[PDB]
């Protein structure tokens, strides 16, 4: 490894160098993303109001 | 703990929001 | 900042007089709206779907 | 395995490899999903406040 | 924590500063 920068020198003979090259287009690919831990949404309200309603929705 | 109510005045509505077993407790009240 | 007995009521409708009452107290000013005539005070009107 | 991804490379006799992969295909499945630890339930009273 | 927001009276200006998660957030409000 050329330290932790994700290189790789890798030698050896070109039959297993043309092999693991191939495996390694298979098994190798970019790691998946955390999804979020928080997320928004707004609502217009139409009927109700704003303030009464987060007042009922927390007991105050 | 015990299940949380929410009451609505302008709707006459109520909101039961706990445990499966602590909502159906109030859901035979 | 006076006080009235139809403060509590959702709806309300009034026809006569009313009297304005004034009066300094070391205990708290008695400050007072007494209507009279007629009177209608309508609390807590909750209608069903039905 | 390729390290932890989920992937697991494999390598014998055919023989092997198609029992192997027959058995798998039985015995493997998706874990099963946890219910709930919190519910809701609205209710309209029509009669009560 | 939370975005810090500055206001500004004279000029009509809001300022959050934040990470970025948080900044994209008053963004879309």
């Amino acid at each position: 490894p050329v330290g932790q920068t994700g290189q790789l020198v890798l030698n050896g003979a070109q039959a297993q160098l043309d092999t693991a090259l191939a495996l390694l287009e298979q098994v190798d690919r970019p790691a998946p993303v955390a999804e979020s831990r928080t997320v928004q949404r707004v609502f217009q309200l139409v009927n109700a109001s704003a303030e009464e309603v987060k007042a009922t929705l927390e007991g105050t | 703990q015990q299940a949380t109510l929410i009451a609505d005045k302008r709707t006459n509505s109520l909101i039961v929001r706990g445990t499966p077993e602590q909502v159906a407790q109030v859901a035979e009240l | 900042g006076a006080q009235n007995a139809s403060s509590g009521a959702a709806a309300s409708v009034k026809s006569g007089g009313r009297l304005e009452i004034n009066i300094p107290s070391a205990a708290g000013n008695i400050v007072r709206q007494i209507d009279y005539g007629l009177n209608l005070d309508f609390f807590s009107p909750q209608v069903a779907p039905d």
